[PDB]
RNA sequence: AGGUUCGUGGUAGGAGAGCGUUCUAAGGGCGGUGAAGUCAGACCGGAAGGACUGGUGGAGCGCUUAGAAGUGAGAAUGCCG
RNA sequence: UACUCGGGAGUCAGACUGCGAGUGAUAAGAUCCGUAGUCGAAAGGGAAACAGCCCAGACCACCAGUUAAGGUCCCCAAAUA
RNA sequence: GAAAGUUAUAAAUGAAGCGGUCUGGAAAGGCCCGCCAAAGACGGUAACAGCCCGGUAGUUGAAAUGGCUUUCCCUCCAGAGUGGAUCCUGAGUACGACGGAACACGUGAAAUUCCGUCGGAAUCCGGGAGGACCAUCUCCCAAGGCUAAAUACUCCCUAGUGACCGAUAGUGAACCAGUACCGUGAGGGAAAGGUGAAAAGCACCCCGGAAGGGGAGUGAAACAGUUCCUGAAACCGUGUGCCUACAAGUAGUUAGAGCCCGUUAAUGGGUGAUAGCGUGCCUUUUGUAGAAUGAACCGGCGAGUUACGAUUUGUUGCAAGGUUAAGCGGAAAAAGCGGAGCCGUAGCGAAAGCGAGUCUGAAUAGGGCGCAUAAGUAACAGGUCGUAGACCCGAAACCAGGUGAUC
């Protein structure tokens, strides 16, 4: 590589801007901050939400909901993903996982209807949305639940 | 791709093949800046400290009155702009180092280890062996096939004294085929690497 | 790694008292004094550049004026003579001919009275 | 140290799938009798933080 | 790389391009036939700045390409001499 | 030139002059509004001097020319028109 | 209580140029020749030394004392199966009422643990918990005790390292430093490094009471002579080229005669009789020459930084995917392994839930949010923000432990 023609790729760095250096520099007395206040001043400023006395804008409309303990949310798969398959396998959880279209089953396997399909599978799950179970019954395909 | 390999006399010993995937692709030079910046980076102990105006020994008491007394204001004897004052800001103790994506490390050695052979610096070895360490019989190996400069004895298995006889020589240096990185092959100009670290090499990669 | 300041600061310094070499008093010694008289004295000579091209020009019509009376004229008179009659020679070179060569200074002036009149 | 939730906030407002944030209307509680129902009808729904706000409030939630 | 048109006062403030200082890595260098420092000159560049020659000094120091900062003072009734 | 989205600010003590009003005494270099200008942040020329009035907007150099407000007996350039 | 091995506390041996020549006070330097290397670490020697010295790599070494590791010696030892009438399994405790505390949990729907005062169980057909509580179910036996390793720290000893400081810096302290000095006492707390390679530290003569000088001598240098390398500025002097005693001066600038010189050689330098124009620098202000503020002068020191997070722009790798954290490995490396996890690929709703849709609604209505109309992610760099003293200096005051009635 010859260390001593090292060259980075352009526009990758970029120089520090240092204030309080002179006034040719632009930045120099005052260094960016004004004149005389409250922000001028060393740690300055307000909270993040404060609005110098005013009503905070959370603190006027109200709260709402719970949250659920027995919360089930799924791993959702489309089927437009399912076209990867050749015709005749039986798709089931524990397959889909090491093809790496699931990372992490979080409560079970949905399917959805996005897109379409086109090859005849037979596939195993937890869940079916309503157009799902149709479109792979519409393929020849039949629909098990685990 | 393909080179002509050499005996430990300097003489030939046939030819040998380089894989293409590995001593053959396009190099890559906007990748193999970052990786030696970052590998250099990560050398620094980064071992230094200096004394606040919480740190330096004394202070506390007020020098003397606020007013009246015709001097200005001044709150301990150990505040910045005195003489035995603290450090305002200073530095402080700090690790520098940081690593890049895997598959960025492995294109830099890629490239690196094949910028060498469209420069025609490679050297590929039937075999380097010594029976017993001798520095003297080393510098005179390095006569037979003529380096004259900064090299990098990368070797695999056996060298049973290979090791040892290069340490007194300076730009000389050994390192068993698996410590092969980016900043030592960029450090050193030739590379003398023998027919059996090629596979160990190419395999990982 | 510390940065100790050193043959910075009076490496600079030193420039500036240097040009203020022949002013009175501590303005040709002192950092201070003599750092305000240097950028004062650049001031002044920034804006007599610009009043040095008044300044001649003033000094020629008055040498034009002067000659030009003793052949029963005036400068107002004369230099709209010159003007009617074509003559482009500007201030500079007329208050030459005034003084060193006062001979050709009349032709010029006797085609200003010509236009005047016809 | 990572930045604190603006619990607060965390309880009432609700982020959208464009990343814009959602809220609820806010004189609903106590006074019934002195608003005509036209006025009662729209402060049930929920409405969108303005961007003077959002401009505002954008770090206070940002991990929520 | 070259043309045409329109422009180039400026405080708070925004954007960009740069000089100089200490240290590190590589390349390539000078120095008891005299290094850094220091003193004087009527030299060079658009600015920060950079050379050259001569005196003193008596042993270290530049240049190129990157990197990191205890990074540049005329003012604080600023601290020390 | 507008408009939309995004990164970064500073400002919230204004002043005088012309015009239209309020308070005041149809006073104030007063106080409070609307409207235009200049200063603030603007050097140059004229009002003797004189931030806000009149003319007019400085990229650098010239021992070149024509004009604006204002002037042409001497101080002081130009009509004792 | 013994035997053996290893280690720590002194050390031994240890290769190769007095090579030639030049400058030089002096060679380790330049040029030309050689050699060693398991030894080219570091320091010294009259300037920069692998081959001059102490040494280094390697290989050896313990009388005595301590440490560790094995063996011997010594010391101490009942565990399996079936039955299971009857007997035992931690009492003023476990719980409860009242008042407090710790639990992320502020008495709240408040489980769990602890303290003070009162009341007060069961005991194997028994007892406790699963965030009030009851029934079922599951798990487990409190009110007795002991226990190595993985974890935190460094007053110390040995070997080392640094894109750490270099005498106003680094510890307060490189120097007889917690010293001198200040205070009744607790307590506060400095300044101060450098001759030369080698003292060879000036036999001797002259002025003087001495100090101090002038020669002589040593030395490469005495303009290195016991604050001694270098020796800037303020400040104080001696000599001299030009100007100055009729003049009203932010001290200059432009025009300019005379006099005097001679450069990094170019429409050059010093001083300037006389003429025009001209009310310092900073701060703060509508507005300052301001009779508003700061500075006696010179020199050194003296203010937007770092760690972890958020967001946005730029660059690079891969791409419906992207990427590892702790840890193992190793040279305070570089690979390899590690997919636990996180972001993205689907949203809507308070929630059950539904899903390219969903929610409100009696509604196939309308409307809100979404797809249609789809690029993310890891790392680095710049701008800004949050938590930290957070840009630098400055209060009057508050609280906690101590020292003071010698005034
Ligand atoms: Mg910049
Ligand atoms: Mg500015
Ligand atoms: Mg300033
Ligand atoms: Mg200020
Ligand atoms: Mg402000
Ligand atoms: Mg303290
Ligand atoms: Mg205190
Ligand atoms: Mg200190
Ligand atoms: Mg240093
Ligand atoms: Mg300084
Ligand atoms: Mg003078
Ligand atoms: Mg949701
Ligand atoms: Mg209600
Ligand atoms: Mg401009
Ligand atoms: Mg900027
Ligand atoms: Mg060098
Ligand atoms: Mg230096
Ligand atoms: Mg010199
Ligand atoms: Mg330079
Ligand atoms: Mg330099
Ligand atoms: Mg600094
Ligand atoms: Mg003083
Ligand atoms: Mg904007
Ligand atoms: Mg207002
Ligand atoms: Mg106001
Ligand atoms: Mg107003
Ligand atoms: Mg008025
Ligand atoms: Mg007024
Ligand atoms: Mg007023
Ligand atoms: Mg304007
Ligand atoms: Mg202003
Ligand atoms: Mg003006
Ligand atoms: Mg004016
Ligand atoms: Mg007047
Ligand atoms: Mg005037
Ligand atoms: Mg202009
Ligand atoms: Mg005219
Ligand atoms: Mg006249
Ligand atoms: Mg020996
Ligand atoms: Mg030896
Ligand atoms: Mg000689
Ligand atoms: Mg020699
Ligand atoms: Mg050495
Ligand atoms: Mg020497
Ligand atoms: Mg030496
Ligand atoms: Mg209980
Ligand atoms: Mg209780
Ligand atoms: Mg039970
Ligand atoms: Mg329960
Ligand atoms: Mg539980
Ligand atoms: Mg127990
Ligand atoms: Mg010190
Ligand atoms: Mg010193
Ligand atoms: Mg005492
Ligand atoms: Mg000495
Ligand atoms: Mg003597
Ligand atoms: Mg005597
Ligand atoms: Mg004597
Ligand atoms: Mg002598
Ligand atoms: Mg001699
Ligand atoms: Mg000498
Ligand atoms: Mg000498
Ligand atoms: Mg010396
Ligand atoms: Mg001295
Ligand atoms: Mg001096
Ligand atoms: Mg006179
Ligand atoms: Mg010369
Ligand atoms: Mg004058
Ligand atoms: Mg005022
Ligand atoms: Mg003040
Ligand atoms: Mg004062
Ligand atoms: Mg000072
Ligand atoms: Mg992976
Ligand atoms: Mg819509
Ligand atoms: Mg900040
Ligand atoms: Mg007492």
């Amino acid at each position: 590589m010859k260390l001593h023609e090292l060259k980075p790729s352009e526009g990758s760095r970029k120089e520090r801007n240092r204030v309080g250096r002179g006034t040719g520099s632009g930045n120099g007395k005052t260094s960016g901050r004004g004149h005389k206040g409250q922000k001028a001043r060393s740690g300055g400023g307000v909270r993040l939400g404060f609005e110098g006395g005013q009503l905070p804008l959370f603190r006027r409309i109200p709260k709402r909901g719970f949250t659920n303990i027995n919360r089930k949310e799924f791993a959702i798969v489309n089927l437009d993903v399912l076209n990867r398959f050749e015709d005749g396998t039986e798709v089931t959880p524990e397959l889909l996982i090491e093809t790496g279209i699931i990372r992490n089953e979080k409560s079970g396997i949905k399917i959805l209807s996005d897109g379409n399909i086109e090859k005849k599978l037979t596939v195993k799950a937890n869940k079916f949305s309503a157009a799902a179970k149709e479109a792979i019954e519409a393929a020849g395909g039949k629909t098990e639940v685990i | 791709p393909k080179l002509s390999l050499l005996k430990q006399d300097g003489t030939n010993a046939g030819e040998i093949t380089l894989n293409d995937t590995v001593f053959g692709i396009e190099p890559n030079e906007k990748v193999v800046v970052d990786v030696i910046l970052s590998q250099r980076a990560s050398l620094r102990q980064g071992t230094h400290k200096v004394k606040n105006r919480s740190e330096v020994r004394g202070g506390g008491r007020k020098p003397w009155r606020q007013k009246g007394t015709g001097r200005a204001r001044q709150g301990s004897i150990r505040s910045p702009q005195w003489r035995g004052g603290g450090v305002v800001f200073g530095p402080t103790p700090r690790s520098y180092a940081y690593k890049l994506p895997k598959k960025v490390r492995r294109l830099a050695i890629k490239s690196i280890l094949s910028s060498k052979v469209n420069e025609e610096k490679l050297v590929v070895l039937e075999g380097l062996t010594f029976d017993a360490p001798k520095t003297k019989e080393f510098a005179a190996f390095l006569k037979n096939i003529s380096v004259d400069t900064k090299a990098l004895i990368v070797v695999a298995g056996e060298s049973e004294n290979v090791e040892l006889s290069a340490r007194n020589l300076q730009g000389i240096t050994v390192i068993p085929a698996e410590s092969i990185s980016v900043l030592e092959v960029a450090k050193h100009d030739k590379l003398i690497i023998t027919k059996a670290a090629v596979e160990k090499v190419e395999e990982v990669l | 790694p510390r940065v100790k300041g050193g043959t910075v600061t009076r490496k600079r310094r030193k420039k500036i008292v240097k040009l203020a070499k022949g002013y009175y008093g501590s303005k040709h010694l002192l950092f201070k004094v003599a750092n305000q008289a240097v950028m004062k004295s650049y001031q002044y000579a920034y804006r007599d550049r610009r009043q040095k091209k008044r300044d001649f020009r003033r000094l020629w019509i008055a040498r034009i004026n002067a000659a030009a009376r003793m052949q029963d004229l005036s400068y107002s008179k004369l230099m709209h003579g010159l003007k009617l009659a074509g003559i482009d020679i500007n201030r500079k070179m007329l208050a030459d001919l005034a003084v060193n060569d006062i001979a050709s200074f009349n032709t010029l002036a006797d085609s200003a009275k010509k236009a005047l009149a016809k | 140290p990572k930045m604190k939730t603006h619990r607060g906030s965390a309880k009432r407002f609700k982020r959208t799938g464009s990343g814009k944030l959602k809220r609820r209307h806010g004189f609903t509680s106590h006074m019934f009798a002195n608003k005509s129902q036209k006025q009662k009808r729209k402060l049930r729904k929920s409405a969108m933080v303005s961007a003077g706000d959002f401009k505002r409030i954008r770090q206070m939630v940002a991990k929520m």
